[PDB]
């Protein structure tokens, strides 16, 4: 609870200090108002979001598990095999019927048009995914021959 | 004023008055001729003010001839505590209100509103008068006592159709029984 | 880009799109700081000596 | 502290004194305000812990005894603007007391050429007092300026100006400039705003640096000529306490500061001056021209431009000519710079539709603020060369009666009443 | 319907090209508001 | 370039202008332009545009101003959350016949930046509305998704903190929990919605047929029946879970794999046909066509001034 | 004086959508220093908003 009253060392002319009572209150909202850039401030994580960025990576729950932690969790390892194991049995049953992959000119500057993400940018994204994500997790999944996980 | 100067060093406790500044200053000051008052007195956050204005205007507009609202809660000056306010109102509110559906929430610091669908004419009195009772007893529990008031209640500016009744609160703050600053003018 | 067009066909003549006529020098003209002159003398019409 | 910013209106010079002599009515005498701290900076040379350079001065002085004497060909019309700025100094050394203004009207009858004589101390050694009184660390120096015998003076500049005192031309000088700083700073985001060490550029501040680093191209290692983006930034002027701003614009001044830098460092580029890798050898100049074809807008500080210069000549018949402009000293090799800057946009338009007339409104031209030449030399070679040519240095008793003859009649007859 | 403009332009100036195309692009835009009219 | 058209003023009217009026795509044409051409943009022009994606349902382009936002270093002011949790409330979403409509939100993990902006907002302090808790619970409970766990968690937070709910929230989550076979769940939501008197639902409390049950570690019996000795009712609940199965995995024909409760399901946002903003209708389908009849609007042979309607 | 009178008065308007309204404070007296309250209204609103939406000044004494 706020406190209400704070107290105040003050010296008067001739020299002797006392104390007075201020009124005091805190703060309980930001003062975001001001246009300043404190750099304080929480941010909302976006990394877990697909978009059609041809510049990335498709984000696969295998990238959230390879965070820079310590590997070396028995738990940990079979949470990463399971989750590229569901992502690769993901790519292999996709179901590619209105899937078309036709060299089309107006896309050399730029991926499959926004409206035709799923039906032409999509396995190409999930395929590239799978090699990436080989490459980080064969190591731990299938670790190199010398109490195993 | 020996009255009180003697009290205190008989009981080593003084409670200044507040009603007579006279009498508070006079006592004040011969505390400190006396070199008495530091004994009485020995050695984000902000200030609260001496006087605060605040006021709800709560917008009635109408959806189907009955009227919705939308009211707001603004103070002059920071350091009021509108969370606490708005959690006394909603826990007012609860039982009063049969709107479809209503929310309150603080807005920004020294302000808080409230939104309501299509009340009746019932309910939306005994919204207001809660309101206004919720906010008159959390800004006098913080020190303050209701100098003066006032209300009006007129069309807006833009839309003739929409009406808007603002009450409008003065609060003076009770000095407390202690010496505080810019009443360090009373000591020579 | 004339070099590696994203478009099948840079030019066309429809009644109201018609872009051959753009391709003139004096359209360049405008923008001669930023110009590449070989890609000028290749792709640009109503060039003078 | 600083008055970074100042208004045209104000200017550097006192009032003017005209001549008595009946053949010299075109002559005035120009005393220069040394007293205000304000312009003291930029009317006296500056110390470092001496520079020699004179453009921060000559052309203030000579562009605002222009703008004084302005009067007398403006005949009321709405706008004054000054231009074809030549100077040629005959001495490096020294600084300056005052001036000779000599004021014709040039060929045309709607413009007013003048001639500037400069007359002061031609060796600013001998007027300096160093460390006087210092109290803190930084002392606060002064200079005797008029002294009785201790100073030998003469000539030390030769400048010449012209004002084209004119009217306010609605198309080329509101509308279209109107569209082409909202071009600019459209075009803003193009460049990356990036500065350069000056150490390799003469200056010896990060601060007076106006000349992005990324966007200075050379051809040939400078050899051929060079470009550069550069922008006179607000901030940049507001901690540079020599020189200042206007409402929108920036002076002739503070565009030249941007060519005698890339001067400098194109000079680096081609072995004109020894780099630093100590002493800096900030190159001098000695004689220029600057000249503002129409429209005569004024260069945009806030938003960039683009120098362009040519080859430096290093002169051992000059290709300028003889008079006020060209160098009136011989010795050390000099290096000639030719200058040209762009500040607009012509590359942008908004073709709407054929039927329209897109190219009359909302087409424009990347203006030319200043053009001209400019001569310099080597830091170290001031010393070296002399002026080559000569030039000479400028330098009541009826009516006493007749007023005592007055004053005796009226004070025999104020008896008499 | 707008008219496919060529853009010859050297490895630099695309930066300054892009601007002023983009910039035409907002002009294009600004065609989307009506017709327009202390410190 | 005209300089009333070209003023960081003029910029932000026509931004707020079309985010009142037109679509989104316009707004989110001209900021991404303008910002690109310098165009400095601040919290209101931030806001302004989330207004618009928000009011439409369009979840990417709210993730993609929110990375502009935290490229720009701009901080958010409880709007901006407000914004984005009623957008990714009111997403497009469900299925036509066979054919699921915005199959593309899966990957995005609109359920994820809800409930990371509720998370944010709340850290940074900022007051979170009940309408943005009820959209982040429907943002959980869609009927293309199917997170449960997680809604029941984020209500009884909601509950805690004495917060409103939702009669579109709890349809779309009874539908969820019938949809994944939580009659307990389901029905304490029907009696909890009773009880609080929401307006959809004060006829629908129903008894609570698992009183004296736990949650988690087994065999309900009715009082009058026994458990059969252990070694049977083994056997017993071995037949009874291989039973269970092998009628769940029979596939039941002229469906398309989908639940009953998403069978028929096509969701736009409140503006797809004919009506604006409003801030108690969060997650508000648009209306059925039958509202609106051409002759009735306007006589044959002339327009009825209402493009877009009677579309799917 | 022993007693003052202080008028606030504040006129409302609106044109093409746009509200704005106007405040001017006036004091019966002249011996009050309004100076000062104009600075400290400037002090607790440039905190408030930007002030391209308001501005605040003397019109003449008191
Ligand atoms: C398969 C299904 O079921 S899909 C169902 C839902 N979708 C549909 O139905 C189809 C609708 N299609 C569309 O609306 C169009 O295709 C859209 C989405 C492309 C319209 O978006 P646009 O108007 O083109 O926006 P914009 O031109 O700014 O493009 C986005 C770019 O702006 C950039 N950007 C940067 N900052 C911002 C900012 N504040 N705001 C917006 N964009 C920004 C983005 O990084 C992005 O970069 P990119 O060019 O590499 O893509």
């Amino acid at each position: 609870r706020i406190p209400g009253t704070t107290k105040v060392t003050y010296t008067n002319k001739k020299g002797r200090t006392f104390s007075f009572s201020v009124p005091v209150s805190e703060l309980t909202h930001p003062q975001v108002t001001l246009e300043s850039a404190a750099g304080t401030w929480r941010e909302m994580d976006t990394s877990f979001c697909e978009l059609g960025d041809i510049e990335d990576d498709m984000p696969s729950p295998v990238d959230e598990c390879l965070r820079g932690g310590s590997s070396l969790d028995k738990r940990l390892i079979q949470e990463v095999r399971e989750r590229f194991v569901s992502f690769c049995r993901e790519y292999v049953l996709m179901d590619t019927s209105g899937m078309k992959s036709t060299i089309l000119s107006t896309e050399l500057n730029a991926g499959p048009d926004y409206e035709h993400y799923d039906r032409r940018l999509r396995r190409k994204r999930h395929w590239l995914a799978i090699r990436h994500r080989f490459e980080d997790v064969r190591y731990v999944i299938w670790p190199d021959v010398v109490n195993p996980s | 004023v020996f009255e009180y100067i003697l009290g205190f060093l008989r009981t080593n406790q003084l409670n200044l008055p507040a009603e007579n500044l006279q009498i508070r200053a006079e006592v004040v000051y011969s505390m400190n001729q006396w070199g008495l008052l530091e004994h009485a007195f020995p050695p984000a956050v902000v200030k609260l003010p001496d006087v605060c204005v605040v006021q709800v205007c709560d917008h009635m507009q109408h959806d189907q001839g009955v009227k919705r609202h939308a009211l707001t809660i603004t103070y002059g000056a920071d350091g009021f505590q509108l969370r606490s306010l708005i959690r006394r109102v909603r826990r007012d509110l609860e039982r009063q209100l049969s709107s479809t559906y209503w929310q309150c929430y603080q807005t920004n610091e020294r302000a808080a509103f409230f939104v309501t669908t299509k009340v009746a004419n019932g309910t939306a009195d005994l919204l207001t008068t809660s309101v206004t009772q919720q906010l008159v007893e959390h800004t006098e529990s913080m020190g303050y006592s209701l100098a003066s008031s006032y209300v009006t209640l007129s069309p807006d500016v833009v839309h003739t159709s929409v009406r808007m009744l603002i009450h409008n609160f003065t609060f003076r703050r009770s000095r407390r029984v202690e010496v505080e600053p810019g009443d360090g003018i009373a000591l020579g | 880009d004339p070099d590696r067009p994203h478009i099948k066909h840079i030019y066309n003549q429809t009644a109201l799109a018609r872009n051959l006529r753009y391709a003139r020098y004096g359209y360049f003209k405008r923008d001669m700081h930023l110009l590449d002159v070989d890609k000028l003398v290749r792709h640009a019409r109503l060039l003078p000596t | 502290s600083p008055r970074w910013l100042r208004n045209p209106d104000e200017l550097c010079v006192a009032a003017l004194r005209r001549s008595r002599d009946v053949n010299k009515i075109n002559s005035y005498v120009a005393t220069y305000k040394f007293d205000d701290p304000q312009w003291a900076p930029l009317l006296l040379p500056e110390v470092t812990l001496i520079s020699h350079n004179k453009m921060i001065m000559l052309e203030c002085m000579s562009r605002h005894v222009n703008f004084s004497l302005r009067h007398i060909v403006q005949k009321g019309h709405g706008i004054y603007l000054i231009y074809h700025a030549q100077h040629s100094i005959l001495q490096p050394k020294g600084l300056v007391e005052q001036s000779f203004v000599t004021c014709s009207f040039g060929i045309r009858g709607e413009r007013l050429r003048t001639d500037i004589v400069h007359v002061g101390p031609i060796d600013a050694a001998d007027v300096m007092e160093l460390q006087p009184s210092e109290g803190h660390d930084h002392p606060r120096c002064c200079f005797n300026l008029y002294q009785k015998s201790d100073v030998r003076r003469g000539v030390i500049a030769v400048s010449q100006v012209e004002g084209y005192g004119t009217w306010f031309q609605r198309k080329p000088m509101l509308w279209q400039r109107s569209r082409r700083i909202g071009a600019l700073q459209s075009q803003l985001g193009a460049f990356a705003y990036d500065l350069v060490d000056p150490h390799e550029v003469g200056k010896w501040r990060d601060c007076e640096v106006s000349l992005l680093a990324p966007h200075m191209r050379f051809f040939r290692n400078g050899l051929n000529g060079a470009e550069a983006v550069g922008i006179i930034a607000s901030s940049q002027v507001a901690q540079q306490r020599r020189l200042y701003l206007g409402e929108f614009e920036a002076p002739a001044i503070t565009a030249l500061d941007a060519v005698q830098q890339l001067a400098h460092a194109s000079a680096l580029r081609c072995k004109l001056v020894t780099p630093v890798v100590i002493d800096m050898e900030t190159l001098l100049p000695l004689s220029w021209a600057t000249r503002t074809p129409p429209p005569y807008v004024p260069l945009e500080a806030d938003l960039p431009f683009k120098l362009q210069m040519s080859r430096p000549t290093v002169f051992a018949a000059y290709p300028t000519g003889g008079t006020v402009g060209s160098p009136f000293v011989r010795g050390a090799p000099m290096m000639m710079f030719e200058y040209n800057m762009h500040q607009g946009v012509d590359h942008y338009v908004y073709d709407d539709a054929p039927s329209a007339r897109p190219m009359k409104w909302w087409s424009q031209k990347s203006n030319m603020p200043y053009s001209g030449y400019m001569y310099f030399a080597r830091s170290g070679l001031v010393d070296r060369f002399t002026p080559s040519e000569d030039i000479p240095n400028p330098l009541p008793t009826k009516v006493v009666q007749e007023r005592l003859r007055k004053y005796r009649r009226k004070q025999q007859e104020g008896h008499k009443q | 319907r707008r008219i496919v403009k060529l853009n010859l332009t050297s490895t630099e100036g695309t930066q300054e090209k892009l601007a002023a195309a983009i910039q035409e692009h907002v002009q294009d835009a600004y065609r989307f508001s009506g017709p327009t009219p202390p410190v | 370039t005209d300089p009333v058209r070209r003023d960081p003023t003029e910029f932000l009217r026509v931004l707020r202008r079309m985010s009142r009026t037109t679509s989104w795509q316009k707004t989110m044409l001209f900021a991404s332009k303008g910002r690109m051409v310098g165009y400095r943009l601040t919290r209101e022009h931030y806001n302004t545009v989330l207004f618009s994606q928000s009011l439409w349902g369009r979840a990417l382009e709210i993730v993609r101003v929110v990375r502009a936002m935290q490229e720009d270093k701009v901080q958010p002011n409880g709007a901006t959350y407000y914004y984005i949790v009623n957008g990714m409330g009111n997403a497009d979403h469900g299925w036509n016949y066979d054919f699921r409509i915005n199959r593309r939100l899966e990957k995005i993990q609109h359920w994820r930046v809800a409930l990371e902006a509720l998370e944010a907002c709340e850290a940074n302090g900022f007051d979170s509305t009940d309408t943005m808790h009820n959209s982040a619970l429907i943002t959980l409970v869609i009927p293309g998704f199917n997170r449960w766990q997680q809604a029941s968690l984020l209500l009884q937070r909601m509950l805690r903190e004495d917060r409103r709910m939702h009669p579109t929230m709890v349809k779309f989550y009874h539908d969820c929990l019938v949809r994944n076979n939580r009659p307990r769940e389901a029905s304490s939501l029907m009696r909890l919605a009773a009880e609080r008197g929401v307006h959809g639902y004060e006829d629908k409390w129903e008894a609570d047929v698992y009183k004296g049950r736990p949650l988690d570690s087994s065999l309900m019996l009715r009082g009058d029946q026994r458990p059969l000795p252990e070694n049977l009712q083994a056997l017993l609940e071995e037949e009874t879970t291989r039973n269970i199965e092998a009628e769940r995995s029979v596939p039941v024909p002229f469906s398309a794999g989908l639940h009953a409760t998403e069978i028929n399901s096509v969701f736009r946002p409140r503006v797809y046909r004919q009506l604006w903003y409003k801030w108690q209708h969060i997650a508000n389908r648009y209306r059925p066509t039958a509202a609106l009849k051409r002759r009735q609007l306007a006589p044959r042979d002339s327009p009825t001034g209402i493009p877009g309607f009677y579309r799917i």
